[PDB]
RNA sequence: ACUGGGGCGGUCGCCUCCUAAAAGGUAACGGAGGCGCCCAAAGGUUCCCUCAGAAUGGUUGGAAAUCAUUCGCAGAGUGUAA
RNA sequence: GGGCUACACACGUGCUACAAUGGACAGAACAAAGGGCAGCGAAACCGCGAGGUUAAGCCAAUCCCACAAAUCUGUUCUCAGUUCGGAUCGCAGUCUGCAACUCGACUGCGUGAAGCUGGAAUCGCUAGUAAUCGCGGAUCAGCAUGCCGCGGUGAAUACGUUCC
RNA sequence: CGGGAAGUAGCUCAGCUUGGUAGAGCACAUGGUUUGGGACCAUGGGGUCGCAGGUUCGAAUCCUGUCUUCCCGACCA
RNA sequence: CCUCCU
């Protein structure tokens, strides 16, 4: 990674309305999301 | 805010804004909202996160989108494949209800080509 | 991050069992991850890369490296050194990272999400499945893009068949076409 | 669209002469002038030869037929473009 | 001026190939092509590298743009004719 | 039974639009002229609605069709192919009719096309006219943007006779 | 026989020399105008550049061959 | 500018 060139990536946390909780590394500081893998009905089953 | 899959209009009211996704029209909208709870002058910008959740789950019941989308393709795909009249004239691009043809089928036909007259 | 986890302690003994291996050093692993754009109307409008870069620098976490034509074609309107598309390769942390992302929460914000598909593996176990849309990305905001375009997103793995590759790809929470 | 209280509408004769086929396990071409005979769920199978005008059209039924009027399987104009 | 008489047509210096008879050389108005430059890097050096094409997968995107894997004495490249 | 309803296309006559002198929603209003006997059908109840069930009155200055709508006053939208426009198409209905596939009208929900005031050219109108807004009738089971009537609001301009 | 020059829409011609865009006039078509023609006005459409091969990322354009049609030359005996 | 024949 050589410095300078890149943007800042970092610690996040993505939040489902739904409930689901993890933290990956992004950009953002806050990610919020209206949809993930445990609400969508594929994932799930309908 | 995304709604069903589609970011609507933030600056409008949300009875309107609604009315941006494929399966919703004034009335669906009108009683999504009533249903919600939701007042029909607020913008969407302005809404609450309680507020879009409670409207979120009430579109999740109606059928929108691509799953609209997809039973309006098998309708008419059922029509063509049976070979009925209405799937003949969906097929050759004329009017499938009764509509006279001789004159005034350009939303089906499509701009005019002009041929030499006699 | 959880998939790198999830990976080490649960998918390779797994594998390992399923696949019944000689050694754990034959247990399939993920390499890399090349996310391409492709940017023809590069050749008409110039900042279309500009723009094509930023989006990719958000969604990988990486500055990209913007690809050019290895000929000319007339065809395309295309010369020799024209920049045509810009690619980021994602290993490590950046890889899981993302990967856990896009099957966390970028597929599920695909617009009629029905699964990827089963038919897009090479032959050699490395899978590719073309994006659409560049706003399923959590980074990316909607007002900010004016034009849209979507990628491709190549999973390369250690996997010699398929059905190898397949089963790695199923037990991470990849969305495979039921 | 027909009013549900009167219920969907068929022809007698056509009706009792695929009723009398439904007998037994038959199956014959019940040539007919009745495209208005709505295509009733105990038609599937059977290979009605509707009268187009001119002709007698034959018409394989199916699930997906039901529903319709015979007469849309058999169309009256003949159109092949002009020039 | 050359010239299978002269005129008329064509040619005239340089480079590459064949004719050229396995050293070199070798003629004809014999057979084929190039040149009268270009490049401030397309030069020097140090360090690193491998090409054509095909198959298969993949958003726009096609026969063919960029991405990935596999096969791949070269089927490419080498400013320009050989 | 089908066709007169075809559809590469060309013309005539119209309807609806292209929006803010507007759209949406809500509250006040103010007509005329007609039609009605197996016909008009109130009210009531049910249905989001088209309508349905039931049924008062009236062979009518008595009852019914019948609700005027533009307008006025609020509220909202704030110039957008949109809260403009409503074609086309999917689904589900209603009614008439023996029967609405070819080929009916109307309703609900969804869909949401072209269209940003129209080239050459060309038409009507001199006043309760033009323009615009509804209403009724004949034909008719059902089916009118057509036709024949009816009132509401209500302009501009005419110097002049050269030219067409 | 030798040497030139053309070959592009229905017809007549530009574009070729400088490789990236197929043009122009008449004609044709539709509308308008007229009782109807003509003329006039408005609005369109039409080749893929003789054929083949080559060079080029790319050919109406550069190179070659071929075909067709013209033009010039064929002298001293 | 023209206006088929009887
Ligand atoms: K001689
Ligand atoms: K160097
Ligand atoms: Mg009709
Ligand atoms: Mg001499
Ligand atoms: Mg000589
Ligand atoms: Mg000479
Ligand atoms: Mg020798
Ligand atoms: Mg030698
Ligand atoms: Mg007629
Ligand atoms: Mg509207
Ligand atoms: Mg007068
Ligand atoms: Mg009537
Ligand atoms: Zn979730």
């Amino acid at each position: 990674m050589k410095a300078g060139i890149h943007p800042n990536f970092k610690k996040a946390t993505v939040k489902c309305a739904c409930g689901n909780e993890f933290e990956t590394g992004s950009v953002k500081e806050e990610v919020r999301v209206e949809i993930c893998s445990e609400c969508h009905p594929f994932y799930t089953g309908r | 805010a995304r709604i069903a899959g589609v970011d609507i209009p933030r600056d409008k009211r949300v009875v309107i804004s609604l009315t941006y996704i494929f399966g919703i029209g004034r009335t669906t909208a009108q009683q999504v909202l009533k249903e919600a709870g939701v007042s029909e002058d607020t913008r969407v910008r302005d809404l609450t996160e309680e507020e879009l959740g409670k409207i979120r789950d009430i579109i999740d019941k109606l059928k929108v989108e691509g799953d609209l989308r997809r039973e309006v393709s098998l309708n008419i795909k059922r029509l063509i494949e049976i070979g009925s009249y209405r799937g003949i004239r969906h097929r050759r691009g004329l009017p499938v209800r009764g509509q006279n043809s001789k004159n005034n089928a350009r939303t089906r036909k499509g701009p005019r080509r002009t041929v030499a007259n006699k | 991050n959880r998939l790198k986890e999830k990976y080490n302690k649960e998918i390779a003994p797994a594998l390992m069992t399923k696949f019944n291996y000689d050694s754990v050093m034959q247990v399939p692993k993920i390499e890399k991850i090349v996310i391409n754009m492709g940017v023809g109307d590069a050749v008409q409008n110039a900042k279309a890369i500009d723009s094509a870069v930023e989006e990719l620098t958000f969604i990988a976490g990486q500055k990209p490296v913007v690809t050019r034509a290895k000929k000319s074609i007339a065809g395309f309107r295309l010369r020799e050194g024209m920049p045509i598309g810009a690619k980021v390769t994602l290993r490590g942390e950046r890889m899981y990272d993302f990967l856990d992302k896009l099957i966390s929460v970028s597929l599920p914000r695909v617009r009629d999400f029905r699964g990827v598909s089963k038919k897009s593996f090479d032959g050699r176990g490395n899978y590719t499945l073309g994006i659409k849309e560049q706003l399923i990305f959590p980074e990316i905001d909607y007002d900010k893009v004016t034009k849209v375009r979507g990628m491709d997103i190549v999973i390369v793995t250690t996997a010699n068949t398929d059905e190898e590759a397949r089963e790695l790809l199923t037990q991470v929470g990849m969305p495979f076409q039921k | 669209a027909r009013s549900l209280k009167k219920g969907p509408f068929v022809d007698g004769h056509l009706m009792t002469k695929i009723e009398k086929l439904n007998e037994t396990d038959k199956k014959q071409v019940v040539k007919t002038w009745s495209r208005r005979s709505t295509i009733f769920p105990q038609f599937i199978g059977h290979t009605i030869a509707v009268y187009d005008g001119r002709k007698h059209v034959p018409v394989f039924i199916s699930e997906d037929m039901v529903g319709h009027k015979l007469g849309e399987f058999a169309p009256t104009r003949t159109y092949k473009g002009h020039a």
